[PDB]
């Protein structure tokens, strides 16, 4: 049960890439599923193909 | 009294017909309720008399 | 959100969205989360309104909770996870400053 | 007694209140914006409750 | 609040003691605390201008206060 | 210590009195309780060595962890073993008869620490 | 609307002529309840004003009070030690 | 609900603050908060006079106090002298100082005479109306 | 076409609340970056950070020092409601060897 | 319509009271946190401010705003979440307000 | 509804009976019981208690009213359904009677719905009176005089109960 | 939405205690230092904590 | 201006004694009532911060207690407990300031485990026993290592300040007191839980409880 | 029960504490962080000492009023010689002035006969709602109320307020208190408790909070 190295706190170009990959990802949810915006949504979802 | 300032907060005589003291916020929000709500009556109670 | 600037969370856009995303749904950090988008409205792009806007963090945990004067500067860790709660200033400033690195302009 | 009384009893009775005894202040108070205020007659006496 | 009025007292005795105080004030402050022992209630300050008007008035004036002044070093000799 | 005022007088012997709740309670004893022969004093200082020992290897593995979850998982790890060793010392001391039994039971449980207990610890550390 | 959906509506019951006259009468009788109520709010709007002030510039005036009574002592103390520089040139010629 | 109180009295404004020198006092107190002193008697003006201890060594009472014992450090505030950067910090805050005590001088100096024919409705111009 | 109306209007509240993030990125792609940019500057508070003294009088010794771009103040505004963390005697020493600028 | 306030009640009050009735030694707190929220917390309360102005005159609002953001100062409250902000003026008149976040201190509206 | 909450009664009373002279501390804290469960169970049956004092009452005026006016009732089954929604909704409002003891917020907030929303199976019956009083052919008898002061009476006392369910003023 | 749900966010912790015909309240000892330690409005709206 | 604008010149004694006080008069504004408004300050003050009474056979001033209109005014010749009045502050400062909320303080058991209860007897009961898991850990060593040793030299903090801070804020006395009475029993037989606990056994799974607890976390910033 | 075992492993709690990012609270005098103890029964026979109370409150216990014998005169000692006696009485004007009457008489002429009539206020007719402590606490301000009660149920009703919390046996339950003015408010139970439920009388008194630390440090530090 090791560690991984904590990278230093992401700076404004760092931040906006992850703001854009985000919302990318938002985009990407069908309007049919609904999956509340939670930490466990995307788990949630995979978790939801598999059953279906 | 704590001196000169009254602390005193109910004031209510004999014979008292509302509430013991209107210095809280929650009597002074149920005054208006109340006065309000015996306003809506109107048409209603008119309506009746002429029944 | 009795602390923040908008009537419901869909009023504070992208920001607030990716705060529900950052915590589970009963996690309280959200709305500190909240306060970061709030404190970085139009001082993210500024070199200095993101300075500024860590210190508006900084000064919020330091007014919820008592804190002491290094503690906030001495943090090893400021990444968070889904179930980090505000229950320490560590944690309130760690969730605001999350906030404020989701903040789009 | 159905419709005149009822409806115009009580507001007759807070506009004499205020008018002759000054909503019964307790005159011997210093500043205004310091006090709180006698308020006039709410609770009606014409309603059964 | 409901605070009640009631003008300056002007009681002998309370002016008296409130005097007192402010002799002692006046004599520690003129020399910025060096005495040994210091008694001065810088509160009662405060009072002895809002319930000794009189007192007051005679110590703003030049005359009445080199008065109360020179009582004072012959009384502390 | 004699000079001081009513407030630290009071402090000085508060401090002590709170220190002597095992002298006032030394002299209730029940007759119906299973006695047995303790751990000598040396015995208590050299098995207290064995885990300053143990605690030596363990500091700079732990301090140098950002997580408390994995130095949670590090002394629940060793403590399962410390534990089973424990459990060995105090069967084996509780049916002591004299206090060379006592020695040897808590010399035993000594060995096992310096000897077993370092290599198993080192094997925990290097695998975090 | 609809006169005759509206007059069998209520349970088959026709009410409609004490309705209509109804409106008439409604249409005044709410005023000296309305005016009291107006006056009414205004004196809780007052009340409110006044508590917010009384928490807020309640202590403050205080405080005022205490520096304006420091001040008159200061004011005396600068007259006193005039005096008392007055008195150390004039060791006992000032008594 | 929507309209049930039927009536908001708007028109009546926040009471105005007519205090003689409330706002050299509260331009005052923020420039003293700026300092960051420990001592709470430099909120008033008049502090060198009244406490000149605060500059010599800050023995403000003689042994008369119950703040509890010198255990932590916010304790006998009062019996701490002011420092460099305290009395750096207050000198920095000097000019609104002297036009708080001239304030207050000129208001001590407004005495009321006889042709003050408008004391006894004095509310009215004292704006208590409305 | 009532029941259809109430449909949508349901329809309306669970899609606003289940695709906030989804909607909130597709609002935020319909205006372009200046007018984004003019909207969070209106929208800029200081919320209550470093309000420190303002002075409005002209002679005033702070006003010059404020607009002095290296003047430092006692303390930093997030460092204003947190306990001190060493003693007194560390505090009285620091402050008594502290220099002032210029 | 009482069925369904029924309903409501039962899913959300009676049921996950049984989720949890022993010490956990994982996230027990988080277990606790996440039972206690899908109750404690209802959607009327952002209403219950969202709407202050029914009641609540100006000033009275004005004071109230500083009463509830000093009642809801405690971060850890996931009902304080899930609230309309008490950082707005009053609808139809504000007084002391001026702008919504000009403060001279973080966690008071003035 | 007498047949449904007079065992709930019977198991409460018991209880303390037992209390009382057994020491089964069945509402004593210290080892296990609670006090609130038998303001609860006295409650679950006490409120259904004045519903059933009540509703024959409200079976007079109906009969004396049509027998005066020489006309059928306003509306039969609208009554029966009010009186009978009143019934069901008992049993959904005892915590009325228990909002300061400490119930979760919860179900203060259902028991104080659901008695609010009592006032609208009871505004159907003063309606179903009222349009009962008109357009027929009247005979003034001392039963329709007290149907009347019923009349007026349950008017003050049912506006009165409306106002109890204000949580807000219930706690005054 | 203002007397109840704010227990966390209190200046401080009275005990009401009811015993058969008397009351009694009682202080617990930490809410000594919970009143030394009140945030005080000192000047234009400006909050000190000594 | 000078270089040295705004430095404090050296052996500046902070006094204004014989200072013109003509030339700031442009610098404030007195309004036409303000020698009215100052008397009102002062009757306000000497109304509302007079708490205390002179007392003539003491010739000092005194106090009571708290008492209503009866007591003070038909009860006035018959008075009890009368204190000395010691002053508002022990400096003669004014204390006369508008109050907040102070900071909240770090929570180890969180109040929202159990919060949708207005009585906090669950959550009492899991404080207490958090609280008596870390005293099971350190009573033995307080007197040696922590808050009751004897010189302040080796003064540490009792590591269960906080719990126990927090179990007795969610507790009465009397429930503390059964809790007591409860923690006596099991630290007189050293009963740790972990010696008795076996219902993890029997309690259904979960993502929280999986082998690998400290890899479970995503961390982000 | 059982023994006290001759040696207990004990792991040192982690996290316990995050005052300064510091998750060790023990360190050895060799400087290395603990995780591990060793406790041991040196003593097998004697018993365990109970745990020391550290709890320590201010109790105000408020009952009914008390009546009066004689008026007790003010009596200052220097212990044991009377060093000022004096029969002081609040005069109109605030001043504890001299009394030239008896004051006893006047307190029995009070008990007595006193003139009253049809419309006197509460402030000064007060027979049943009279006690002879009152509950201070400041104005403007969040006071958490834990109300129980030691045998049956009780009701804090306090009308001018309009709040009434129900003292309940083994139920720890929190209010929050707040006061919006300065004010004194009586109050009464309001749960049927037996032979006293009518006099059991409660006065609370919300002020400035000057007013309040002047009352806290002068009646309620002292203990
Ligand atoms: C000649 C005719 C001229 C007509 C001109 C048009 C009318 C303009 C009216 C404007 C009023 C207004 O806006 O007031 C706001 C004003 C709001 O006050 P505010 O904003 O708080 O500040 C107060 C001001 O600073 C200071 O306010 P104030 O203290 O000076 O209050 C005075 C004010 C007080 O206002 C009133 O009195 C309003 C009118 C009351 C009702 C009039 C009769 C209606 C009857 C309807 C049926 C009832 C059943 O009165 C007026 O201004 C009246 C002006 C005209 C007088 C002549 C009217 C004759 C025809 C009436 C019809 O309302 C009040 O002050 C309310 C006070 C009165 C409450 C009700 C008193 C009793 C009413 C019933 C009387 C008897 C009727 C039944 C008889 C049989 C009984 C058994
Ligand atoms: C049979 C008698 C009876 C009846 C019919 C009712 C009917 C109602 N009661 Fe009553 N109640 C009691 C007897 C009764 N009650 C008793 C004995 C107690 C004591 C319990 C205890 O000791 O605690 C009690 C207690 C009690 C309480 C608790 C008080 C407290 O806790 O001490 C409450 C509110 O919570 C309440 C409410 C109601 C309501 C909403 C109704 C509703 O059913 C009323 C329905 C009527 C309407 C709502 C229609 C009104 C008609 C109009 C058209 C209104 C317009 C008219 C005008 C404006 C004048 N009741
Ligand atoms: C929910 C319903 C409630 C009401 C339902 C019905 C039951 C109650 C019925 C009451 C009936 C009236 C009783 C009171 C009668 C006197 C009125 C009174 O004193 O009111 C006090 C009010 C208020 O008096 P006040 O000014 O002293 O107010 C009280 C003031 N305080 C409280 C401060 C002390 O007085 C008036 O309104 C006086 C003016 C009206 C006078 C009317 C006189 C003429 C009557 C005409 C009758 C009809 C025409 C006849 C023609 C014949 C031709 C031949
Ligand atoms: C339903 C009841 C409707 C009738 C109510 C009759 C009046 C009841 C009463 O005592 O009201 C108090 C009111 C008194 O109002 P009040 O008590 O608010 O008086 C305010 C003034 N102080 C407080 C100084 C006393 O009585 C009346 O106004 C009487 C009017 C004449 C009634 C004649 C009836 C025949
Ligand atoms: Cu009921
Ligand atoms: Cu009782
Ligand atoms: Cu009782
Ligand atoms: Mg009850």
């Amino acid at each position: 049960g090791f560690e991984t190295v904590v990278p230093a706190p992401p700076t404004r170009d760092d931040e906006l890439r992850m703001i854009k990959a985000t919302e990318e990802q938002f985009l990407q949810q069908p309007r049919y599923k609904l999956y509340m915006n939670e930490a466990h949504r995307i788990a949630k979802m995979n978790h939801g193909d598999r059953h279906n | 009294m704590w001196g000169n300032l009254w602390t005193e907060a109910s004031y209510q005589l004999n014979f008292n017909i509302g509430f013991s003291s209107l210095r809280s916020d929650v009597l002074i929000h149920l005054a208006q309720w109340q006065y309000w709500w015996w306003f809506w009556f109107a048409l209603i109670w008119s309506f009746y008399y002429f029944i | 959100m009795a602390q923040t600037a908008h009537q419901n969370r869909y009023q504070g856009g992208l920001c607030y969205a990716q705060c529900n995303e950052l915590f589970s749904f009963w996690n309280p950090s959200i709305q500190q989360c909240w306060k970061g988008c709030d404190f970085g409205v139009g001082r993210v792009n500024d070199p200095e309104g993101r300075i500024e806007a860590q210190q508006m963090c900084k000064r919020w945990a330091a007014e919820l909770y008592w804190t002491y004067k290094g503690e906030l500067d001495t943090i090893k860790d400021l990444r968070v996870h889904a179930d980090m709660y505000p229950t320490t200033p560590q944690n309130v400033y760690r969730a605001c400053l999350a906030g404020v690195r989701r903040q789009k302009f | 007694i159905v419709l005149t009384w009822g409806w115009s009893s009580f507001q007759i009775g807070g506009y004499n209140y205020e008018r002759f005894d000054d909503n019964g202040e307790r005159r011997n108070t210093l500043y205004w914006k310091l006090s709180p205020v006698e308020f006039p007659q709410s609770k009606l006496w014409n309603r059964p409750s | 609040m409901e605070v009640k009025y009631r003008g300056p007292s002007d009681d002998k005795l309370e002016c008296e003691f409130l005097e007192n105080n402010l002799l002692s004030c006046l004599r520690e402050k003129s020399v910025q605390d060096n005495v040994a022992k210091m008694t001065c209630r810088p509160e009662f300050l405060v009072w002895f201008f809002l319930e000794c008007p009189t007192k007051a008035a005679v110590y703003h004036d030049p005359k009445g206060l080199r008065n109360i002044f020179i009582q004072d070093k012959i009384k502390q000799k | 210590v004699e000079e001081m005022d009513t407030i630290q007088k009071m402090n000085y012997e508060a401090t002590v009195n709170m220190g002597r709740q095992d002298l006032i309670t030394r002299e209730y004893t029940f007759y119906s309780d299973y006695e047995f022969i303790p751990i000598q004093e040396d015995r208590k200082q050299q098995m207290e060595d064995a885990l300053n020992n143990l605690h030596k290897i363990i500091h700079p593995t732990v301090t140098q962890l950002k997580k408390k979850a994995n130095v949670q998982e590090i002394q629940d790890r060793v403590f399962r073993k410390l534990q089973g060793w424990e459990g060995e010392l105090n069967t084996c001391v509780f049916s002591a008869k004299n206090v060379r039994d006592s020695n040897f039971c808590a010399d035993r449980f000594t060995n096992r620490i310096n000897t077993e207990g370092v290599e198993f610890v080192k094997q925990i550390l290097r695998e975090y | 609307r609809n006169r005759y959906w509206w007059y069998r509506s209520l349970y088959d019951d026709y009410v409609a002529r004490e309705a209509k006259l109804a409106f008439g009468i409604a249409a005044f009788i709410w005023l000296p309840h309305y005016y009291w109520g107006i006056h009414l709010n205004r004196a809780f709007e007052v009340n409110f004003s006044h508590r917010n002030y009384a928490h807020e510039w309640g202590p403050r005036r205080n405080r005022l009070a205490h520096s304006l009574e420091f001040e008159q002592f200061d004011m005396i103390l600068e007259n006193w030690q005039d005096l008392e520089d007055e008195y150390a040139q004039r060791g006992d010629g000032m008594l | 609900a929507l309209f049930f109180m039927a009536n908001t009295a708007i028109s009546v404004p926040s009471v105005l603050d007519t205090s003689p020198c409330m706002k050299q006092m509260l331009a005052y107190e923020d420039c003293v908060l700026d300092a960051n002193v420990p001592q709470q008697e430099v909120i008033h003006p008049q502090w060198p006079t009244i406490w000149p201890r605060l500059l010599t060594d800050g023995k403000l009472l003689e042994f008369d106090k119950v703040p509890f014992h010198p255990e932590n450090i916010y304790n006998y505030t009062y019996m701490r002298p002011l420092t460099k950067k305290n009395k750096q910090y207050l000198y920095e805050c000097e000019e609104e100082r002297f036009v708080f005590k001239a304030c207050l001088r000129k208001v001590i100096s407004l005495k009321k005479t006889d042709k003050h024919t408008s004391w006894d409705t004095a509310e009215v111009a004292n704006l208590q109306l409305t | 076409v009532y029941c259809t109306v109430l449909a949508y209007y349901g329809w309306w509240l669970y899609d606003r609340y289940y695709l906030f993030g989804k909607n909130a990125t597709q609002d935020i792609r319909k205006d372009t970056t200046e007018v984004w940019e003019k909207r969070a500057a209106l929208n800029k508070r200081n919320w209550g950070y470093n309000a420190h003294y303002k002075p409005e009088l002209e002679r005033s010794m702070k006003k010059v020092l404020y607009a002095d771009p290296n003047y430092k103040f006692p303390i930093e505004w997030p460092e204003r409601y947190m306990a001190e963390t060493k003693t007194l005697e560390q505090v009285m020493d620091e402050e008594e060897n502290w220099e002032y600028y210029k | 319509v009482c069925g369904i306030y029924v309903i409501h009640v039962i899913y959300n009050y009676m049921i996950p009271y049984y989720w949890v009735s022993t010490p956990l030694k994982n996230d027990e707190f988080t277990r606790l946190r996440m039972k206690d929220y899908i109750a404690s917390t209802v959607l009327e309360e952002v209403y219950g401010i969202s709407y202050a102005e029914w009641g609540w005159l100006p000033h009275d609002f004005a004071y109230n705003r500083m009463r509830g953001l000093a009642g809801y100062m405690h971060p850890d409250d996931p009902r304080a979440m899930c609230t309309s902000t008490f950082h707005r003026k009053h609808k139809y008149i504000e007084h002391e307000v001026e702008k919504v976040g000009d403060y001279h201190h973080m966690t008071y509206p003035k | 509804m007498l047949a449904t909450i007079t065992p709930v009664l019977g198991a409460a009373v018991i209880m303390m009976a037992f209390d009382r002279h057994w020491q089964t501390t069945f509402f004593e804290y210290a080892y296990g019981g609670d006090p609130i469960l038998s303001q609860h169970l006295f409650w679950f049956f006490g409120h259904p208690e004045v519903y059933v004092l009540i509703i024959p009452t409200f079976g007079f005026i109906n009969m004396i009213v049509p027998h005066n006016n020489t006309r059928r009732v306003a509306s039969k089954h609208h009554m029966i359904w009010a009186i009978y929604v009143m019934a069901y909704m008992g049993y959904l409002v005892w915590g009325h009677h228990m909002y300061l003891v400490g119930l979760d917020h919860r179900s203060r907030t259902m028991y104080s719905t659901i008695t609010i929303m009592i006032s609208m199976p009871a505004t159907i019956k003063v309606v179903n009176w009222t349009l009962s009083l008109v357009n027929g052919a009247l005979k003034i008898d001392l039963p329709f005089l007290f149907s009347m002061s019923f009349l007026l009476l349950f008017l003050v006392a049912g506006f009165t109960g409306m106002w109890l369910s204000h949580v807000s003023l219930n706690v005054s | 939405r203002l007397i109840e749900w704010q227990n966390e966010s209190s200046l401080f912790t009275v005990r009401v205690r009811a015993r058969q015909w008397y009351w009694i309240y009682k202080f617990e000892l930490k809410n000594f230092t919970d009143i030394l330690s009140t945030p005080k409005n000192i000047g234009n709206n400006r909050w000190q904590i000594n | 201006l000078p270089a040295d604008y705004g430095k404090m010149p050296a052996g500046y004694n902070f006094l204004t004694r014989g200072k013109d006080w003509r030339e700031y008069d442009k610098d404030f504004i007195l309004r036409t009532d303000a020698v009215w408004e100052k008397f009102q300050l002062e009757h306000f003050f000497r109304n509302y911060m007079k708490c205390f009474f002179f007392d003539h056979g003491l010739k000092k001033y005194q106090m009571f207690e708290p008492e209503d209109m009866y007591t003070v005014v038909f009860e006035g010749w018959a008075l009890d407990d009368l204190i000395t009045f010691p002053g508002f502050t022990p400096t003669g400062r004014t204390n006369s300031y508008q109050i907040g909320l102070s900071p909240r303080q770090r929570t180890v058991v969180p109040t929202q485990t159990f919060y949708q209860m207005q009585d906090y007897y669950m959550l009492c009961g899991l404080r207490f026993e958090r609280w008596f898991r870390c005293d099971l850990v350190y009573h033995d060593q307080r007197h040696t290592k922590f808050d009751q040793v004897k010189n302040q030299k080796n003064y540490k903090t009792y590591p269960c300040y906080r719990e126990y801070y927090e179990a007795q804020y969610a507790c009465q006395d009397d429930m503390f007191d059964f809790l007591m009475e409860l923690a006596y029993a099991r630290r007189a037989a050293d009963n740790f839980e972990s010696d008795f606990a076996s219902h993890e056994l029997t309690t259904l799974p979960t993502f929280y409880d999986t082998p690998k607890a400290a890899e479970r976390k995503t961390y982000t910033y | 029960p059982g023994e006290v075992l001759p040696l207990r492993i004990i792991k040192y709690p982690l996290g316990l504490e995050t005052i300064h990012n510091n998750i060790f609270e023990n360190t050895n005098n060799e400087g290395n962080v603990e995780l591990f103890r060793l406790r041991f029964n040196s003593n097998s026979s004697k018993m365990q000492h109970k745990l020391v109370q550290d709890t320590i409150y201010l109790t105000l216990k408020q009952k009914r009023y008390n009546r009066k014998k004689v008026v007790a005169p003010q009596i200052k000692y220097y212990t044991d010689l009377v060093k000022y006696t004096g029969k002081p009485y609040l005069s109109n004007d605030k001043l504890l002035k001299q009394s030239i009457y008896d004051q006893t008489t006047q307190y029995k002429l009070i008990k007595k006969n006193k003139k009253r009539g049809e419309l006197i206020p509460v402030t000064l007719a007060r027979r049943i709602l009279r006690t002879k402590k009152t509950l201070v606490l400041p104005a403007h301000v969040n006071i958490t109320l834990i109300t129980n009660s030691y045998d049956i149920v009780h009701s804090w009703f306090i009308p001018g307020l309009g709040i009434k919390l129900d003292c309940v046996p083994g139920r720890s339950t929190h209010h929050t208190f707040f006061i919006d003015n300065v004010g004194f408010y009586y109050g009464q139970c309001a749960e049927i408790c037996g032979r006293y439920h009518h006099h059991m009388p409660i006065r609370v008194c919300a002020l400035p909070f000057e007013h309040f630390l002047l009352w806290w440090n002068t009646f309620g530090l002292p203990k």
